């Protein structure tokens, strides 16, 4: 949760579309269900960044 | 996709069944003119 | 256990195919094995959802 925390912060700052907030944070939630170790996970975290 | 490739997420229609929660809405496919008709799979059979 | 319970009762209401009905039956089964923390019990989690 860090990574995600700092970026969390991030986006408290600016606003931005709720549109753009639930996906952010959907994919914030499948960074949840995907495991760290998976290479796609790597994908949607380069993503998120 | 077919959810076994990894990060797979159902088509778009189910996303809008998923979203107007009744089984009858009002579909508005658009620009049906400039469909991409490629060598990488034709969707216009797709939408047949 | 908890959220199959909630998604029976979700299925409870409205009336599903007998066709759907067996295949999320059998998905729920097929859930209940798979253990509480597996990645691919997420990937069936969130797939049941």
């Amino acid at each position: 949760d860090a990574i995600e925390e700092k970026f969390r912060e991030r986006l408290k700052e600016l606003v931005v579309p709720k549109h753009v907030m639930d996906v952010v944070d959907e994919e914030l939630s499948k960074l949840g269900l995907l495991d760290n170790h998976s290479s796609e996970f790597n994908v949607t975290r380069n993503y998120l960044d | 996709h077919r959810r076994t490739y990894v990060g797979a997420m159902p088509g778009k229609i189910i996303q809008c069944l998923k979203k107007t929660k009744t089984e009858n809405p009002l579909i508005l496919i658009d620009e049906v003119d400039k469909i991409g008709r490629g060598y990488q799979g034709d969707p216009s059979s797709a939408l047949l």
